[PDB]
């Protein structure tokens, strides 16, 4: 009977889903090789605000290894060195394999998706 | 012989005449008693079966029918009764008939004015007559009649009609007559699985033709919220869809209808209706999907269509108060990825209140001390069984003053997953990488 949660929803069942404050993450994200204003970006922004808190709460987990939002904002957010800022990275890989995360680091390689649709379904289907 | 056919035929008269006052449950009750000697039981009901056929001065009873219209029950000029005092006589007859189914009446009547199982092809013909196949009360009366009975071609077909056209309780009782009639013979079994497959087909081929009035008008609609009119024939609580389910729901229990041209529309109907930006917008082919999944996953296709339209399956059951562990969707638990977390949530909740459903469930207290409370449940508790501490706890803490339970409760719980993970316990241990998770403490041997 629990087994038919996931992974995700077993914490997001035990600690409850979390209210993500999307301008304090905005506020603590660190584009790398995208901008904040690429049109994936948009994209992302977009998108993370179309989910619902069930998918949201599994993208913080998903990236950042937990769903736990911290106290004092994410700019406590810590990592592995110290308070690590969330961080986007474009994946220059090719745009027909899933974005990629290293939740040590709170990093995410993300591939340049071509479009709104493609960049939500691939990344509803990491999540 | 208690009484004779004149003194029978003087009580008989009694279910003609409507007065609320009368007893006519005391009345039943006296027939009945009578009805234990045969031949006045046969009598009896062989004339209660001529009113109903017939419904299909000493005797000048005036009943008020409609509005303007105090018609006499009965015109003697060969005794007849006026049509519009027919569906009462016909409520009180029924009525007689269903006790008596728990357990020259003409000639002698004009003689006073002057001063179980072969008539059930006469009770099941009686569906065709119209003062019975209008009034849905009569329906459901003389079905519940059967279903008590059934405890042959056109009689079959004439209580399938009653499905293919307009009362759940009647329906319900349908159901039981047309099941417990084919536990009776293998050929009406045959007979009847049939003729509900072709009444089914009937159903999903104009079913078919409506969801492509609907399909056409949302194109239509789009192509340049929903109140499509198409829609209102689908809304309806009489709807083919449901005349449709409930002919499928009938078929699939007497299993212990070939309609790709159906489903595959239902199919791109659906998926035009969520990629027209509404929701609820679906729940006016929820009975065609719990048909399609009636029909398909026999206790695949279903799973492409779960895929397919997984969000959409996923909108009808949690719009659906329908308990997904004993609705037609069960079967889906196994493939799990295609359901949402608050509707898995809902199913967990639900299924584990079934399974608890047998346990009485307690209050029980756990005193413990405020500097000690992780040990003092410890062992309390640890010895507890399941069900005792599936039992409400409530806690008290030495000498404080009472306060709120529930509060107090959630307090408890928050310090009790903050002394988890006190080193002191040697329980739990964070991730030397993330500093903020938790697992299992390989230090916990000392």
């Amino acid at each position: 009977l629990i087994s038919i949660f996931t992974e995700q929803e077993l914490e997001l069942l035990i600690s409850g889903l979390p209210t993500i404050d999307i301008d304090d993450l905005k506020s603590n994200t660190e584009y790398h090789k995208y901008q904040s204003n690429s049109i994936q970006i948009q994209w992302f922004w977009r998108a993370l605000r179309s989910f619902d808190q069930a998918d949201r709460a599994k993208f913080l987990q998903f990236v950042t290894g937990t769903s736990k939002v911290p106290l004092q904002g994410f700019a406590a957010l810590e990592g592995m060195n110290g308070i690590q800022k969330f961080q986007i990275h474009r994946d220059d890989r090719s745009t027909d394999r899933l974005p990629s995360a290293h939740t040590c680091f709170n990093q995410l390689d993300l591939p340049a998706y071509e479009s709104f649709e493609k960049l939500r379904h691939m990344l509803l289907l990491a999540i | 012989l208690l009484l004779d056919h004149e003194a029978l035929s003087c009580l008989l008269v009694l279910l003609f005449v409507d007065e609320p006052k009368l007893n006519t449950s005391r009345l039943h009750r006296v027939l009945r008693n009578l009805c234990y000697h045969a031949q006045t039981r046969h009598w009896v009901i062989r004339s209660l079966l001529s009113i109903l056929q017939r419904s299909s001065s000493w005797l000048s009873v005036s009943m008020d029918a409609a509005l303007g219209c105090r018609t006499n029950i009965f015109q003697i000029q060969t005794v007849h009764i006026h049509p519009q005092a027919a569906p009462v006589v016909c409520r009180h007859v029924l009525d007689t008939l269903i006790q008596l189914a728990k357990v020259d009446f003409w000639d002698l009547l004009v003689k006073l004015d002057n001063m179980e199982a072969s008539p059930l092809g006469q009770l099941m013909n009686m569906l065709s007559h119209p003062v019975i196949r209008r009034s849905s009360l009569l329906t459901e009366k003389l079905l519940r009649l059967l279903s008590l009975i059934s405890i042959g071609l056109t009689e079959n077909q004439l209580q399938l009609s009653v499905e293919v056209l307009t009362s759940e309780e009647g329906l319900e009782d349908a159901a039981n007559v047309l099941l417990q009639l084919s536990r009776g013979d293998s050929g009406t079994r045959d007979t009847v699985l049939k003729l509900l497959l072709n009444g089914a087909r009937h159903l999903g081929y104009t079913l078919c033709k409506q969801i492509g009035t609907l399909l056409a008008e949302l194109r239509e609609y789009n192509l340049e919220e929903l109140q499509l009119p198409s829609m209102s024939m689908l809304t309806s609580k009489t709807s083919t869809q449901k005349f449709f389910l409930r002919v499928l729901q009938v078929i699939i229990q007497l299993r212990d209808l070939s309609l790709d041209e159906l489903w595959d529309m239902l199919g791109e109907c659906l998926k035009e209706l969520e990629e027209s930006h509404d929701q609820h917008a679906v729940l006016v082919l929820q009975p065609a999907v719990e048909a399609f999944f009636l029909v398909h996953a026999t206790e695949q296709k279903f799973l492409r269509f779960a895929e397919t339209h997984r969000t959409v399956l996923n909108q009808i059951l949690r719009q659906s108060t329908t308990h997904l562990a004993d609705g037609p969707f069960a079967v889906l638990v196994d493939y799990i990825r295609v359901l949402d977390f608050d509707v898995k949530r809902k199913y967990f909740r639900q299924e584990l209140e079934r399974l608890d459903e047998g346990l009485r469930k307690e209050d029980m207290a756990v005193h413990v001390r405020r500097d000690h409370v992780f040990e003092d449940s410890y062992r309390e508790l640890h010895r507890k069984s399941p069900e005792e501490m599936k039992n409400r706890l409530y806690i008290v803490f030495e000498g404080e003053e009472g306060q709120d339970a529930g509060g107090l409760l959630r307090e408890w719980y928050m310090i009790i997953s903050r002394e988890m993970f006190n080193p002191m316990y040697a329980l739990f241990r964070t991730s030397p990488g993330d500093r903020v998770t938790y697992t299992i403490n390989p230090s916990s041997h000392c």
